[PDB]
């Protein structure tokens, strides 16, 4: 929102340095190459700004923006939870296999040689560590959540 | 032969036919996962316990 | 005109795979009907016989309706007497579709197919309950197809005694049948003599109408023939159970959600100012 | 008819900025607006709004004034400056369902055909949203007369959008409670939904309150809800309902287990590339 | 008038309580199912029903004493369930 105003071409004729810094507010932010391409200091100036805010506006959008109603007092599709869940495993078996594949390079050239070489195929440290939080997740949640309502609801 | 399946007896001829999959892609597929796994921590003395 | 002749002469040798391939020709030449009131009713005298004979109880459905269509039968009223007979006697004999489930309520809601008082109650039998049996259906119901002014493709029921006989069994499906479908819907478990006492039949020949349906699967049922115990509809559910359990949760709290800015506007009516 | 509503932060400020800018009134004012937006695919949206000027007096409580002037210059202005921008609606302030707001509705029906309101919030607080709209609806019963034009709650919801949600995540850059793993369902619904589950409790709880002290209507159109309630309660531990869930749980902590038994292993291997980088650079630096 | 517990009734009972006779308390139920006003299941063979949902009737000042105290005890169920979350669950969010 870098906001300006002229300065005046007539005081640039005179040489004359303008805006008289009395105060350590002005050269604080970093003007972009851009706008020193443009004007900039030779037809206006740059000038500082803050954000006017109060406690009512801050509590009545914070707790107003996303708020799930009684999502997590759900199943979530309890057919295909588990069925998902074998969706996942099916292919981190041979992921798994790539773990049995990617270790057995080590002691060997140089591990940068390592970082350099893996640009074109994946790993499976990464994308396995992935996985595993994945199901960790999408399986405690629906866990517990499958219980609360057996006590709750009589 | 296990082309059908149920149960003969032998004292009146009752054939009880009954039929159900109950879980068959799930413990073997994390399961197989295991014996990579084990594999795998066999290559760690290979990287670990000869290297420090 | 020409060319609807010879389907006739394919028909007096019999030969379907050629009728329906001449006719096959003229089943896209419709929109001459507007200046011949007739010969467009022609086309579809020959299409019976097409269809009537081997099963197509559900092709002579756009037959028949398609002879009500035509605007001069409505001034020859009891010639148009034998249409209201015509679109009732191929809805029914149709087999199980949701085109008859339907085709039903295209029949239905007409002011003048209820001036035969006989016919809207024959299709409040196939959308209500139980169908009572067929001995005392044809006591109420035998008889009017013989007697009075509508009386003839009640005669092409009757008369010729084979289509008779696929007709006494043109309805040995539907009611006969009609009763293994309500009793698949609220039966989860019944013996094998009340069944067949509500077949009014035997236990084989039940067990033969119980068989080719589940062959079918139409019906799925697991009978004995040791304590007769039948039964409907009867998986192990491993799933279905908590998950139709959730799906109460979800309705539930639903309903719970419903009351609860229901109340506030009844107070706010009462105790605003 | 109307599936749900959407709306904006933007149209959210612009009734509290009108609501500060009469805040010096005091006593006694509603903050009567006209909604804008569109709606589309049956879904409502609402992304501005104006608010027209507005008194009313307590004595005789049915005298309220709309200046259709500065409705039909402000709305020409912002259709003209936005043609696909035209009326959804109206809203008022709302703290508790004002009297007028039967006929306000049926003052300006001939703008919008469901001329829809929203009630806000100016002092907020609750556990849940402070976002309504009802809808206007009419039909005559067995128990009652002919105008029975009831306003019923459509669902609310408050919507984003790509160009309002750069500036409105700058307007916070206070708190956040990202980094959603378990604890943001944990929080947002298992602890903060019980609490939901809690004030819908308790709203049946306080129409309980005519016993033989409250108001006139007793039940009629209540207790078959609350019948199909207490009909509906769900199965008890006993049939089946304990086998299939002992069934599932010991399926779903199988695979806990395998997540939870490969995790070590990649912090073991790391572990291990980690004392490679020890016991290689203790020598090599000194 | 039958609990939650069961709900669960017999045609010995429909033909003690309307005295209506065996064949003819099953097309008496069917036809309540077709009209809808009840909804349940028929064994033949135990010669009992399970009906589930039922037509919603009216009631005096008097039920709502009875679900009044249903809703009593089901408060302090989610107190209860909930207390745990937030006693144990509180440190992972503050």
């Amino acid at each position: 929102i870098d906001a300006f105003r002229l300065i005046n071409a007539n005081m640039m004729v005179l040489g004359h340095e303008p805006r008289q810094t009395t105060s350590n507010l002005g050269h604080l932010n970093k003007p972009s190459i851009q706008a020193l391409i443009h004007g900039l200091n030779r037809h206006y100036y740059s000038i500082t700004i803050n954000y006017r805010k109060n406690e009512l506006e801050q509590k009545m959008l914070l707790n107003l923006h996303k708020k799930s109603w009684m999502e997590g007092l759900t199943l979530q599709d309890y057919s295909e939870h588990c069925k998902h869940n074998e969706s996942v495993v099916k292919e981190m078996l041979e992921l798994a296999k790539n773990y049995n594949k990617a270790v057995e390079e080590e002691d060997k050239m140089t591990p940068e040689q390592l970082a350099i070489k893996n640009v074109g195929k994946q790993d499976p440290k990464r994308h396995l560590e992935e996985h595993v939080d994945v199901l960790m997740t999408s399986n405690i949640v629906q866990c517990l959540a499958a219980m609360l309502d057996t006590v709750v609801f009589k | 032969d296990k082309k059908f399946h149920g149960i003969l007896d032998q004292g009146e001829g009752v054939l009880i036919i009954f039929d159900e999959p109950p879980v068959d892609k799930t413990y073997e597929a994390a399961l197989e996962t295991i014996q990579n796994m084990s594999k795998v921590v066999d290559s760690l003395y290979n990287k670990a316990k000869k290297l420090t | 005109e020409f060319i609807l002749e010879q389907m006739r002469l394919c028909l007096a040798v019999k030969d379907y795979i050629r009728t329906q391939i001449i006719s096959k020709k003229i089943n896209t030449k419709f929109f001459q009907e507007e200046n011949t009131e007739k010969l467009k009713l022609k086309y579809y005298n020959l299409m019976i016989q097409l269809d009537q004979h081997e099963g197509s109880y559900l092709s002579i459905c756009k037959h028949y309706r398609a002879i009500y269509d035509t605007p001069c039968i409505q001034a020859e009223s009891e010639k148009w007497q034998q249409a209201l007979k015509s679109v009732v006697l191929y809805v029914i004999l149709a087999p199980f579709d949701n085109e008859q489930s339907d085709l039903v309520h295209r029949i239905s809601g007409d002011k003048k197919l209820e001036e035969i008082p006989k016919y809207k109650d024959l299709l409040k039998l196939f959308t209500t309950m139980e169908l009572m049996r067929w001995s005392t259906l044809v006591e109420d119901y035998g008889m009017e197809l013989r007697k009075g002014s509508l009386e003839s493709p009640a005669t092409d029921v009757f008369g010729s005694t084979e289509e008779g006989e696929k007709r006494w069994k043109d309805l040995k499906n539907r009611v006969v049948e009609h009763n293994i479908r309500i009793m698949a819907k609220y039966y989860t478990r019944i013996t094998m003599k009340r069944m067949a006492q509500l077949l009014d039949l035997s236990v084989d020949e039940s067990e033969a109408f119980l068989s080719n349906l589940v062959v079918n699967k139409t019906i799925f049922a697991k009978v004995d023939r040791l304590a007769g115990i039948i039964n409907f509809q009867r998986p192990k559910d491993p799933n279905n159970l908590l998950n139709d359990w959730s799906q109460k949760l979800n309705s539930l709290m639903s309903l719970v959600n419903k009351t609860t800015h229901l109340i506030a506007k009844e107070e706010m009516i009462h105790n605003l100012q | 008819a109307v599936q749900k509503v959407v709306v904006h932060p933007l149209v959210l400020l612009s009734v509290v900025d009108h609501f500060n800018r009469i805040g010096k009134v005091g006593n006694q004012k509603r903050v009567v607006g006209v909604l804008l937006g569109s709606w589309q695919k049956k879904v409502l949206d609402v992304s501005n709004s104006f608010a027209v000027p507005f008194d009313e007096d307590d004595k005789d409580d049915s005298v309220w004034f709309l200046d259709h002037d500065y409705l039909e210059n402000m709305y020409g202005m912002f259709k003209k400056v936005n043609a696909r921008e035209r009326i959804v609606g109206w809203y008022h302030t709302g703290p508790k369902l004002h009297k007028n707001d039967i006929a306000i509705n049926e003052l300006m029906k001939r703008y919008c055909p469901n001329s829809v309101l929203v009630i806000i919030d100016v002092k907020p607080k609750d556990l849940g949203l402070p976002t309504e709209a009802y809808i206007s609806v009419e039909e005559v019963h067995d128990d009652g007369t002919p105008t029975s034009k009831t306003f019923e709650h459509v669902t609310s919801e408050i919507g984003a959008e790509e160009a309002e949600e750069v500036g409105v995540e700058h307007l916070l850059r206070d708190i956040k409670d990202t980094t959603v793993g378990t604890l943001s369902q944990r929080i947002t619904n298992q602890v903060h939904g019980l609490k939901g589950l809690n004030s819908k409790l308790l709203d049946i709880r306080s129409y309980l309150e005519k016993v033989a002290t409250g108001k006139l209507p007793i039940n009629h159109q209540i207790i078959y809800q609350l019948q199909d309630v207490f009909n509906l309660l769900p199965d008890v531990s006993l049939q089946e309902f304990v086998k299939a869930f002992y069934l599932k749980t010991n399926d779903q902590m199988v695979v806990v287990y395998l997540a939870s038994l490969i995790r070590s292993v990649v912090a073991l291997h790391n572990l291990i590339n980690n004392k490679i980088a020890n016991r290689d650079a203790e020598k090599k630096e000194g | 008038t039958r609990p939650a517990n069961h709900r669960q009734l017999t045609f010995e009972e429909i033909a003690k309580s309307a005295k209506i006779t065996v064949n003819e308390v099953e097309l008496l139920v069917m036809k309540a199912l077709s009209v809808g006003l009840v909804k349940g299941s028929i064994d033949e063979v135990d010669k009992r029903v399970h009906m589930t949902w039922v037509q919603p009737r009216v009631l005096d000042l008097q039920q709502i004493k009875g679900m009044k105290d249903r809703l009593e005890f089901w408060c302090t169920d989610v107190k209860s369930m909930e207390m745990l979350v937030e006693h144990q669950a509180h440190d992972i969010l503050t």
